């Protein structure tokens, strides 16, 4: 009825689908050698919308995990979220593609997606309703721009009646693998954008940037801003089989966030902002965090949100908490700054109380936003790649690979009209 | 005092089969365009133009008798006068030089009809008919060299190996060569069909007959008993540089050869820019084909007339650009 298929791929994809599951297993509290030992029956009728059915308390997770390279593949099956799954959905390849993303899209990733294509109608066929695809993957790599941007294109001529939404990870300066790709980058962008419903923007320049300044965490690795974002991959997916005044399903998800004709990219905040175990932090109060929501700091796509104006500003609460202070301390924000959230929807959501907590949380919040602050992750990818382009450098990674030279030029003139389009104020 | 004509040749059966582009373009009477293509440093193709500008260039259209209107034709009013002319054949291999110079390539055989040796000893008896002419009462000679491995033979006589020697007035003189004495024109193509079928060359399946030699033919005009030489035109049909893409079969005889003829034209290709700047050592002894080549350049009497050849397409635009290039340094000369 309400059914999930799950996809992902690349390093990236690959080491947040294990911190996905480990967060999402232990809210709802789930037993990673297969079972489930919990109590509540908020989180025991909703079991069939990831998850299939066998007997025992057991089941398989579906998901599809794949990668070219077999490091990866070796990477994310030793732990106790390796034995979780099923084994069938081991589907792995040859030769990985160095971080090139014509590889990965034309002559070796165009391969190996019918053993992908097979394993999603098998999973489709067992459910009755499927009611999403999403998808998680970096935006500026090999396999994970070139592969899982191809295999939205296989299903979405063959399923088009999904809302497909995609966790997306924009690359960066500061933390960087195979130095200069925003070649890799706007050709992710161009068939995402032509091909998808919600995209959440995750940047690891604001992801550094809070561990250099707020959490003081200067020099830290890729699983440290693995913590980060699998804590607001939790809070995005708890208005899936956690119920509540907003039932806020995927589809409702998608009408309710989207203005305009085409897709935006959103922009998440968070909860108080600490690591994994830190004291020294007050108790979660409500009317505090909501400074913490509309923070020009807390934001999870590096923007600024004093200038961007606000069209849908759907924030998910989590915990038990008072459901009159939620309802006053919003009204201090439109009734006092016009300019932030401005005058396009009457009575736009702002709030969906959830009552289980995080693990580890007590009386937590989810911020998720969308306004014309994220002018500035699409000026800063295209004036990197401005200065790529205008003297054809690096050009030659990708001729000799099967493209077309003036691919390149829709690509850079898509990104230029989405700022020129955010200027309707 | 030197004219300098230039001579696309046309492309080939087989060159068709290896799609080859032709880049060699002659618009006007006498100028010359080399299309060059060049990449960028960013994979952007683009395109050169080498103008040149020649006494007179030839099409690939033309035949052997317009080539020889403009060239050796007008050479022939100069050996009644007292001088002595010459003319080359200046190319890469396989770019038609002794099509030219020798005849036709009729397959199997050479068609000796066509060629600047027949079409210019024709000429000599015609104007040596002439009433104005007649009354010198002059004798025609013809004699023919062959210079293989560096050393001169001859053709007339089988294998007469031959030395090149110098009188006291400075003046080479190979000998001893035979010099018979040419009757008519029916006589003159005698020499040249008995002298081309004993000339040194290989036998492959690209050029069956491509020259090994720098073979030279040469008219003398004497007056009748005195033994002097009133006038001289000697041909000059070379071998032509081969380094491109030579790398079939050779053995070591066949580089033997080989390394020798590209030897004789460095040489060669010293004199020119030596006589191009002034008061050097002009370097005439170095390879002994610039030593038959001495009275040409610095002859107070000498009209040469230096036909360029060339190969049209794609793949020869590095040797034609070569061999364009110094037909011009040989256009600006000025000798005395
Ligand atoms: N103007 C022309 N028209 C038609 N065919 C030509 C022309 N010039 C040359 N050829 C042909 O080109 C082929 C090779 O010509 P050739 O005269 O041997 O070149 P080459 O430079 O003299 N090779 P080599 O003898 O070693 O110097 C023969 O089949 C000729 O008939
Ligand atoms: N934030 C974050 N970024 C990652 C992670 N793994 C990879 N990336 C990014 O992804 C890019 C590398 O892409 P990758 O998946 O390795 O390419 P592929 O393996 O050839 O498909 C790098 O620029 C990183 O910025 C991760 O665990 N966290
Ligand atoms: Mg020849």
């Amino acid at each position: 009825m309400r059914e999930i298929v799950h996809i992902q791929a690349g390093q990236c994809g690959n080491q947040i689908g294990a911190k996905f599951w480990e967060v999402i297993s232990d809210e709802h509290g789930i037993d990673p050698t297969g079972s489930y030992h919990g109590d509540s029956d908020l989180q025991l009728e909703r079991i069939n919308v990831y998850y299939n059915e066998a007997t025992g308390n057991k089941y398989v997770p579906r998901a599809i995990l794949v990668d070219l390279e077999p490091g990866t593949m070796d990477s994310v099956r030793s732990g106790p979220f390796g034995q979780i799954f099923r084994p069938d959905n081991f589907v792995f390849g040859q030769s990985g593609a160095g971080n090139n993303w014509a590889k990965g899209h034309y002559t070796e990733g165009a391969e190996l997606v019918d053993s992908v294509l097979d394993v999603v109608r098998k999973e489709s066929e067992s459910c009755d309703c499927l009611q999403g695809f999403q998808l998680t993957h970096s935006l500026g790599g090999g396999t994970g721009s070139g592969m899982g941007t191809l295999l939205i294109s296989k299903i979405r001529e063959e399923y088009p009646d999904r809302i497909m939404n995609t966790f997306s990870v924009m690359p960066s300066p500061k933390v960087s693998d195979t130095v200069v790709e925003p070649y890799n980058a706007t050709l992710s962008v161009h068939q995402l954008v032509e091909n998808t419903d919600e995209t959440y923007c995750i940047d690891n320049e604001a992801l550094y940037d809070i561990c250099f300044r707020t959490l003081k965490l200067t020099t830290p690795t890729y699983g440290d801003l693995n913590h980060l974002v699998s804590a607001t991959m939790s809070g995005v997916t708890t208005c899936l089989r956690f119920p509540g005044q907003l039932n806020a399903d995927l589809r409702k998800l998608a009408v309710n966030m989207v203005p305009f004709p085409r897709l935006h990219f959103f922009m998440p905040g968070f909860a108080p902002l600490t690591s994994r175990g830190s004291q020294q932090y007050r108790a979660l109060t409500v009317p505090e965090l909501t400074q913490q929501m509309f923070d020009s700091k807390n934001m999870m796509a590096a923007c600024d949100p004093r200038h961007g104006r606000y069209l849908t500003v759907a924030a998910i609460f989590r915990g038990r908490m008072s459901m009159k202070e939620v309802d006053e301390q919003m009204l201090n924000v439109q009734n006092k700054n016009s300019s932030y959230f401005v005058e396009w929807i009457p009575n736009n959501v702002k709030t969906a109380v959830c009552d289980i907590p995080p693990r580890g949380l007590k009386m937590s919040a989810t911020f998720i936003g969308n306004s014309t602050a994220i002018q500035e992750l699409f000026k800063r990818i295209s004036e990197q790649f401005t200065a790529m382009f205008r003297r054809k450098a690096f050009l030659h990674w990708y001729t000799g690979e099967g493209m077309d030279e003036m691919e390149f030029t829709e690509a850079e003139s898509n990104m230029n009209d989405l700022v020129s389009e955010y200027q309707q104020y | 005092s030197i004219t300098v004509c230039v001579r696309k040749r046309p492309i080939s059966r087989k060159e068709v089969n290896r799609k080859e582009i032709d880049v060699i373009s002659v618009p006007r009477k006498d100028m010359l365009i080399v299309h060059e293509p060049r990449s960028k440093v960013d994979l952007t193709k683009f395109l050169e133009n080498h103008k040149f500008r020649f006494d007179y260039a030839f099409n690939d259209t033309c035949d052997n008798a317009m080539v020889y209107k403009y060239t050796a034709k007008p050479l022939v009013k100069t050996i009644f006068e007292g001088g002595m002319a010459t003319c080359f054949a200046y190319g890469q291999t396989g770019s038609g030089k002794t099509h030219t110079m020798g005849g036709e390539f009729n397959g199997k055989v050479q068609d000796c009809k066509n060629g600047i040796y027949a079409m210019a000893a024709k000429d000599v008896f015609v104007t040596l008919n002439m009433p104005r002419y007649r009354a010198m009462n002059l004798v025609v000679s013809a004699s023919f060299f062959e210079i293989y491995s560096g050393k001169v033979f001859d053709l007339l006589s089988d294998k007469q190996k031959l030395r090149v020697l110098e009188d006291g007035k400075q003046q080479v003189q190979v000998v001893g060569l035979t010099e018979k004495v040419v009757d008519g024109v029916e006589e003159v193509l005698k020499l040249i069909q008995h002298g081309n079928a004993a000339r040194t060359s290989g036998q492959t399946s690209a050029n069956s007959n491509s020259s090994r030699s720098h073979a030279v033919f040469q008219i003398v005009l004497r007056p009748q008993g005195s033994t002097k030489i009133h006038g001289k035109f000697s041909f000059i049909d070379l071998a032509g540089n081969e380094r491109g893409v030579d790398t079939s079969s050779a053995d070591r005889q066949t580089r033997m050869e080989g390394a020798e003829i590209n030897k004789s034209l460095l040489a060669l290709k010293e004199c020119i820019r030596a006589l191009g700047k002034q008061s050097a050592h002009l370097p005439f002894r170095v390879s002994k084909l610039t030593q038959v080549l001495r009275d040409s350049f610095i002859g107070e009497k000498s009209k040469t007339c230096m036909i360029a050849m060339i190969s049209p397409g794609l793949s020869s635009c590095e040797h034609t650009l070569n061999t364009l290039r110094y037909a011009d340094r040989v256009k600006e000369l000025v000798v005395k």
